[PDB]
């Protein structure tokens, strides 16, 4: 049950530069790739992301595409850089200038054939293949036009396994970018057809994580980086190590899922300790479980006072009874009843696995299901009407090619998601 | 029976013997082909 | 009863999702080298003979 | 003024939750 | 041509290479590190070698597969005096060090004995006459040293003070309890005696003592640190002050062979089941034969179960959680083969005392 | 003489282990399948027969075979202690999981791994002679455990004929929950259990959490303690085969004196004795207490209370040092009681059986080492509160079509779901008129 | 016991126009044929008499 | 079982010269003759390219013809060059000109009396005699016309026996010569008619393989003939050695041809590599495999996608189970079976050969018959027809004697391959 990981663009390419340190790290694999490991049950599931080369060595299965290779010289230079294969860099000669109608159909048509050679290679490598997963940023050029571009042709090629995305969604505060609307809400367009499960991250959110939780005096790109990577290793961990209760990717979208338009969720990772403070309070379950719906440790701007849970999932990680993880799940949902939608007994599912992170007691990380995603997409809609009927920057657009259909059939696709969204908050027994 | 039981762990023996000589000659050749390469690196420095 | 040639080998510590520096900001020289575009063999290290 | 996460705390828990650590409990019924 | 032959034999190739292939042990007292196996290869070219570990684990089809990892990479080695390895080192029986541990499964620096060696693909054969073999200087340090006949005299009545008030008349259970507070394994594999140790072993004999006045207590006291202080000397120490285990039973159980040790360790690997380092006091319960004695079978002196209950006694942690640890198993050895002189009796006792499969 | 064990799923292979755990201690089989030959009284003596088989070197290996899907538990098995005991063709792994999906497990992936299941069990009962039976565990919650349990009971059925099958059935609890999708599978699974087999036991993990938090001083419970349990019950059923007593029991004679109409054979399950070290020296533990202790609902391994009901027939198991007297004279003191009521067509409401062989410890356990032991399987009209409160969580979520379209991808008709629904309400309703009392002549 | 297979890969260069833009309800939607199966009831229905 | 080389040409002497030298190697031969080498493998069939000379010595069976002495002086000087019989170099005195009616008629017929000769000396020299084997340019002048001649005789006097060719052949981008249409479709011309089998390769094609797949800093003709060099020792590999599986060339015409003109096919050799590489990728059989259909591979500018494959022939060395290959070659016709021609059940033929080439573990030549060929004949016969309608550069044909029908006949006879190609390439069972 293998995983293909695919990094798109810079903040693509650095959060997986770290992922991949964090996963070898996790494993006792050298940045030479020799296993130095101490024990077994890290050589027996190490097929599932790495591939095995000749007297020892261990590759990394990512294909690593960018239109300028700046950021993958930096991760070539990095400290770990070493291990990744020559032949999986995929660059072109200029710069998607943040601009998704470029990063589409220009130096996309012109590269696309040899990331999908790539990526079929690698594929067909797998003696049974999990599904694909993809980070890149929604506001950016290369990451939105050659994000969704790839995974529209993945779809293509293997539409019976899972599509997967990690993605950076614009700050309500502060722009990083001017024209960012219009390149979310036509990468919202592709994802919400083409994508099966699809995890949205606000910068911000992180930002107010490393301040208030870790309280952080100088943080870096890196940490944010670090705690990502902390989540993402986590989701799959039921994959690839014993447990009381296996789980699996497939596993989480039929119980998260209940209609094939509603599969954006958000993320959470618990055991987050303050600098400062671990002697003021011991590991236990209920001390995850506080935490893990605590909004403050939500790594999206939307909260969860405003809507509704329609389903949840909890991986725990470590050592511990299954009788303290059913029974919480039960207080937390007996508790605070008002909270989950009524026609459906049970929202959550938790799952337990026996081998912690190292130097963590237990772990675990939350994904949650909840329509106060619709006040995100709401403001995005917004934005692009006023953007829109000023014709605000759409000659660049339309000079690449795009006909501005293209514009009105992703506003009413955004519009419709919000409406169902709105009609099953607001839904009754009767 | 005895004796037939005694065959039969010899029988047993060898051929675990036999399944870790293949490996044993995997990593060898792995080794020779690393070292190969080395050489043919080192030339190509030089002649720079 | 004395230690041989070869050398102890040190371990780093674990890498926790929290409690990290900002490690990469001690450096006070930031060149980049170019890799991709140029160089045919890229920077891959092949031992000595 | 540093930005703040929109979302404040509502959901609270505790430890041993359940009444006497069972489930449920069946009543007394006299003979 | 032969029909046997596989993808590198040498009739199936034009090229030729050197090379020398071996497998080795670990010479431990833990019990985790009897189980494991090593092989390597070596190459007179560069004299450089690389040594691998081998471990079985479940494939993808379900049965077993055989999965390696780096040891010790490939490199040129050298001895303590710096001279280069020979072929002559890899024969069998002989016992090296290479340097300090280069992965997280080991602790210390560990010795390392060559089981097997194959030189069916080698061409070059070298080696260096009137040379030790290996790279073995503990082993050299104790057969250069000499032990004092008073340590030896000492010894001797300490063993005979277990063997009579430990014990009841039974040498095999006193000489057991005789290396009870030196049962710890330390990361280079092999069991250190302290000082303090050692003076807690010598009051234990219960032979130094009298009448509980203040000056016969003094003079106990004072003739017990002269006895450990006697017998503390005349061993050679390490870093830390502490002598060795293994050289103090050479003077006090004797010279074993390397037969009656694999016999042991066969016994030992076939009665655990897991693969840790301890066995459980029911299996020694099950496996045990007291039945077909003939004090209770031909004579009808002893009962079987009276017997067998006593024989469940003399291990230490019977009691509390029932593992009995590698090093338990091999001082109650160490006694059985210190008190029978002849091979073929301790054979045949060997075989009669266990009925395993 | 003999029984075959088929454990299907994550739920079925780790009760496997505690249940093949219990029987090699109690047999004395070591973990590599030998006898020290003193275990036995003599040549001629064969009790391990019901479920081991020695090879002519005197190897045992057990009557068993492990179903998966996913790798890991049974690679853990594989991986483990007790490696040698099992013959590796008995553990049958796939790729890939059904995913919490009956129709995936039914349709799609079961249908390509049944043929080899069913030609494994052929093995199996070519190597018998008076083969009386099928022991079935899984858990109809999760996806492979419904949909290959029964798509493997119905090829069975068909295959076997009239050879019973027992099964026991981890069924989804009344509050505690696990998954979402539980509700359609546990729905869909009955319609099968219903139709392909011969007595059905029902066990909910919220009541064996409620047994071991109240009556063991466990502070905090986990499925290894809840699998020990199932193996003792497990073990005094098939106690009654393997061992000398006074009054034994034919797994045939349970179906005969238990089930009164073809469909009535779901049954409650209970265990008195479940007692720690501690509390052993505080109670004296007389056929009497525990006799009174078998009927109390705070015993029974599933969450419904028999007081709200009326039973049918009862099934006495007793094991150890007891004297049939005593046994008479507990059944009138139940007899006398007022909140214990039978149907009024079912006088003689009572079997006993009495066997000489008291119950096993394992080194690990957390009972109680005890000289008596009663284990009671009963039929009463109680079980149609648990289908009322199943029914209606499927009502509710198929109001709104809530998760059908992953089930009509996979392959299933959506009228599916209206049948079976339907068959439950009959199914309830055949315990609504069963239970009433006489009749009238208009 | 499939082992890996050989994919030369396909060209996709000409697929891609202004013109063909994603429309709503076009996603890729793998559904299974359904394939019928009988069934047997062959227990009785309950007669209490 | 013995052939018979010619090398014919510039491009064929030079190719030839590093030919002898990897077969030299190979068989352990010195540069002075003597055997030197260190298995009896070796010996007991050097017969099949050498003859014995007296006390210890052996001469390669094999003819050097040119027009002019300049590159059999070069070949001689070198390193090797000792080894070659000095009666078998045969020359004239002045050159070609890259005209082909010069080469076929006025200096050919001069010369070739002398070349039939010889070769019917080393002919009857065999105690049984294989095929013929020749190295020419196609674009040439010497090589094109005295090569086609020369196959015209040897098909006249030995006709039962194998003739297969190895040829070099325009690049689509870059001409090497001006007035390569006309040689090369007059060539071709000739070659389908009286050729059993022939190889193309495009020089551009290897200059691609080298920098995308070996990315050599600073390649050479010497590489690009050393490539040449190992495929073709590699597709005899089987007729002198022991093998699980022999093949021949006759049992190879006999699979890949299905009909007499459709004898024309691409070539791939495949574990190519980087030295910097090598580290990150295993050689397996599933890997030789993928190499082998890789397009990038393979040694003429027609791709595979384009077309469908007829037959296809994979000859593998070394000692290896017969069910990887079998199961592989099954599972590539099924996976890919669009590109199969799907009347013919089964494709591709393999082969096996217990012993490599030195210094590698393991080996496999590939050889294709593919209709996306047709492309490449169009080009030639576009570009023959843009030259003829302006009369291009004819005078110097028309002056040394050529009548303008064999122009219309060679364009007419290339334009009915390109036909029948097509029609095969779209034809349907019905
Ligand atoms: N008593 C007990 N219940 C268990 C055990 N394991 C899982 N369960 C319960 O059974 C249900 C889950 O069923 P699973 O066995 O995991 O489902 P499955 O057979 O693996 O089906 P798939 O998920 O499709 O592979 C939940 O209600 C769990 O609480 C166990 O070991 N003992
Ligand atoms: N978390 C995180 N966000 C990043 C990183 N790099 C860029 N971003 C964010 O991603 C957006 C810019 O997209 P970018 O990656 O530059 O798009 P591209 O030009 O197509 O590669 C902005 O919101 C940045 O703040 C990173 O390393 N980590
Ligand atoms: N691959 C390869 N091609 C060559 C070599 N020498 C010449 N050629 C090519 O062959 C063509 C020239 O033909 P040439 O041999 O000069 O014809 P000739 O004058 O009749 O001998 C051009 O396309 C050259 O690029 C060589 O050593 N290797
Ligand atoms: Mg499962």
């Amino acid at each position: 049950r293998e995983i293909v990981c695919v990094q798109a663009g810079q903040c693509g390419n650095q959060i997986g530069s770290k992922f991949w340190e964090v996963i070898s790290d996790e494993h006792g694999v050298d940045p030479t790739g020799t296993y130095q490991g101490d024990s077994d049950l890290q050589l027996e599931r190490i097929n599932v992301y790495f591939d095995e080369a000749t007297g020892g060595r261990y590759v990394p299965r990512s294909v690593l595409i960018d239109l300028e290779p700046g950021t993958m010289d930096s991760v070539r230079a990095g400290p770990y850089g070493q291990i990744f294969r020559p032949d999986n860099f995929i660059f072109g000669q200029s710069g998607a200038g943040n601009n998704w109608a470029k990063g589409h159909y220009t130096e996309g048509a012109e590269l696309i054939d040899s990331v999908l050679d790539v990526c079929c290679k690698e594929a067909e490598s797998c003696d049974c293949l999990q599904g694909f997963q993809i980070c890149h940023s929604l506001g950016g050029g290369t990451g939105s036009g050659m994000g969704t571009l790839l995974i529209s042709k993945l779809r293509e090629q293997y539409p019976d396994r899972i599509m997967m995305t990690f993605s950076i969604i614009p700050s309500p505060k502060v722009s990083d970018t001017v024209v960012e609307p219009y390149n979310t809400t036509l990468s919202v367009h592709q994802l919400v057809e083409n994508s099966d499960e699809s995890m949205c991250i606000d910068n911000e959110a992180l930002y107010d994580i490393c301040f208030r939780t870790l309280k952080l005096t100088t943080p870096t790109f890196g940490d944010l980086n670090h705690l990502v990577s902390a989540v993402v290793s986590g989701v799959t961990c039921c994959l690839r190590f014993p447990g009381q209760l296996n789980s699996d990717l497939r596993k989480l979208a039929v119980n998260l899922v209940p209609f094939p338009r509603l599969h954006f969720f958000m993320m959470g990772f618990a055991p987050l300790t303050s600098r400062g403070s671990q002697q003021y309070r011991g590991l236990s379950v209920p001390e995850l479980t506080q935490q893990m719906f605590d909004a403050k440790n939500m790594m999206q701007a939307a909260d969860p006072r405003h809507g509704r849970y329609l389903t949840a999932s909890a991986l725990f990680r470590g050592r511990m009874s299954t009788k303290e993880v059913d029974e919480q799940m039960l207080n937390v949902q007996n508790k605070n009843s008002s909270y989950f939608i009524e026609w459906i007994p049970n929202n959550i599912k938790s799952s337990v696995c026996d081998i912690p992170p190292k130097g963590l007691k237990m772990a675990v990380t939350f994904i949650g299901n909840n329509t106060c995603i619709q006040e995100m997409f709401r403001r995005v809609g917004e934005q692009f009407t006023l953007m829109f009927r000023r014709k605000a920057f759409l000659h660049w657009y339309t000079g690449e090619g795009m006909d501005e259909m293209e514009f009105t059939e992703a506003e009413s696709n955004m519009n419709d998601l919000v409406s169902e969204y709105q009609q099953y908050q607001d839904a009754t027994i009767e | 029976k005895r004796k037939f039981l005694e065959d039969r762990a010899r029988q047993r023996d060898l051929l675990r013997r036999r399944r870790f000589m293949e490996v044993e000659e995997e990593r060898r050749w792995a080794q020779q082909d690393n070292l190969q390469l080395r050489m043919a690196n080192a030339l190509e420095r030089q002649k720079e | 009863y004395q230690q041989s040639r070869a050398l102890k080998k040190e371990f780093s510590l674990p890498m926790v999702p929290g409690m990290t520096c900002g490690e990469e900001m001690l450096r006070r020289s930031y060149h980049r080298t170019q890799v991709h575009g140029r160089k045919y063999d890229t920077n891959t290290h092949i031992d000595g003979v | 003024q540093h930005n703040k996460h929109p979302g404040k705390t509502v959901m609270f828990t505790r430890k041993d939750p359940l009444k006497r650590g069972l489930f449920s409990s069946y009543p007394y019924i006299p003979e | 041509h032969s029909m046997d032959t596989t993808l590198f034999s040498d009739e199936n190739r034009i090229d030729r290479g050197d090379s020398l292939l071996f497998h080795c042990v670990q010479l431990s007292q833990g019990g985790t590190d009897s189980h494991r196996y090593f092989f390597g290869c070596y190459f007179p070219r560069w004299r450089g070698f690389y040594m691998d570990e081998a471990r079985e684990l479940p494939g993808p089809l379900g049965y077993n597969v055989t999965r390696h990892f780096p040891a010790f990479p490939f490199d040129v080695y050298l001895k303590d005096d710096g001279e280069h390895f020979l072929t002559d080192d890899f024969q069998i029986g002989s016992i090296f060090t290479l340097g300090g541990p280069l992965n997280q499964r080991d602790d210390g620096q560990k010795r390392y004995k060559v089981v097997h060696c194959d030189d069916s693909q080698l061409r070059t054969r070298t080696g260096k006459t009137l040379a030790f073999i290996g790279n073995n200087v503990s082993g050299l340090l104790q057969q250069t040293h000499r032990v004092s006949g008073e340590a030896i005299d000492a010894l001797k009545r300490i063993r005979e003070a277990y063997i009579f008030n430990v014990g009841n008349g039974i040498p095999e259970v006193g000489i057991k309890a005789m290396g009870r507070h030196f049962r710890k394994v330390g990361s280079d594999g092999r069991r250190w005696m302290s000082y303090e140790g050692i003076v807690r072993f010598v009051k234990d004999s219960r032979n130094f003592n009298a009448t509980l006045s203040f000056s016969d207590t003094q003079r106990t006291e004072e003739d017990v640190n002269t006895v450990a202080t006697c017998i503390y000397n005349a061993f050679p120490k390490n870093e830390e002050e502490c002598i060795d285990y293994d050289f103090f039973m050479d003077y006090v159980r004797g010279p074993m062979s390397q037969e009656r040790k694999d016999a042991v360790w066969n016994i030992f690997r076939r009665m655990d089941y897991d693969r840790d380092g301890n066995l459980n006091i029911i299996d020694i319960q099950a496996c045990y034969n007291t039945q077909d004695h003939p004090t209770c079978s031909v004579d009808h002196l002893f009962q079987s179960d009276k017997m067998l209950k006593g024989f469940l006694t003399i291990w230490d942690e019977n009691e509390r959680c029932g593992l009995v640890p590698y090093a338990e198993f091999l001082d109650y050895y160490n006694g059985v083969s210190a008190v029978l002189e002849d091979d073929k009796v301790f054979f045949d006792v060997l075989n009669n005392q266990w009925k395993l499969l | 003489r003999e029984a075959i064990c088929i454990h299907i799923g994550q739920a079925g292979c780790q009760v496997g282990n505690a249940c093949w755990e219990l029987f090699c201690l109690e047999h004395g089989i070591q973990p590599d399948g030998a006898m020290p030959s003193d275990k036995t009284i003599g040549v001629e003596d064969d009790a391990f027969n019901t479920f081991f088989s020695e090879t002519g070197a005197g190897k045992h290996v057990p009557r068993a075979v492990f179903l998966d899907l996913e790798p890991t538990v049974v690679d853990e098995v594989r991986t483990g202690t007790y490696r040698q005991l099992f013959h590796p063709e008995q553990l049958i792994s796939g790729k890939e999981d059904a995913a919490n999906n009956y129709a995936r497990g039914h349709y799609t992936i079961g249908k390509e791994i049944v043929d080899l299941c069913l030609d494994r069990i052929r093995k199996l009962a070519d190597n018998c002679t008076g083969l009386q039976g099928f022991l079935v565990y899984h858990a109809v919650g999760g996806g492979t455990g419904s949909g290959l349990g029964a798509l493997l009971l119905e090829r069975l059925s068909v295959d076997y004929g009239k050879k019973s099958k027992l099964g026991y059935t981890v069924y989804p609890s009344p509050q505690v929950s696990t998954a979402v999708v539980e509700p359609y599978n546990s729905v869909l699974s009955t319609h099968s259990l219903l139709e392909h087999t011969d007595v059905a036991a029902m066990l909910d993990n919220e009541a064996i959490y409620d047994l071991t938090r109240r009556n063991l001083d466990i502070e905090r419970p986990t499925y290894t303690n809840l699998n020990r349990l199932i193996g003792q019950v497990v073990s005094s059923l098939t106690a009654s085969l393997r061992f000398d007593g006074a009054l034994n029991v034919d797994l045939t004679e349970f179906q005969t004196n238990l089930v009164p109409y073809p469909r009535i054979h779901f049954v409650l399950t209970s265990y008195a004795p479940v007692i720690s070290a501690e509390k052993a020296y505080h109670e004296q533990l007389s056929v009497s207490e525990i006799s009174n202790a078998v009927f109390e609902p705070a015993s029974m391994m599933t969450k419904c209370d028999p007081r709200h009901g009326k039973y049918m027939a009862c099934c006495l198991m007793y094991r150890g040092d007891v004297v049939p007297k005593d046994v008479n004279a507990a059944v009138a003191t139940i007899k006398t009681k007022r909140t214990i009521q039978f149907v009024d067509w079912s006088p003689t409401g009572f079997k006993c059986g009495i066997n000489y062989q008291p119950p096993t410890v394992v080194p690990g356990g957390d009972l109680a080492k005890v000289q008596r032991a009663v284990c009671m399987i009963a039929n009463s009209t109680a079980i149609a509160e648990v289908f009322a409160r199943i029914d209606h969580k499927f009502d509710l979520m198929y109001s709104k079509r809530a998760f059908v379209h992953w089930y009509v991808g996979e392959g299933m008709e959506e009228g599916e779901f209206s049948e079976a629904r339907e068959d439950l309400a009959a199914l309830e309703k055949d315990y609504e008129e069963v239970g009433a009392e006489s009749a009238d002549m208009d | 016991f499939k082992q890996r297979d050989a994919v030369i890969g396909p060209i996709v260069n000409d697929t891609v126009d202004p013109k063909n833009f994603l429309r709503t309800g076009q996603g890729i939607k793998h559904i299974v044929p359904p394939v019928p199966h009988k069934k047997q009831h062959r227990k009785d229905f309950l007669d209490c008499g």
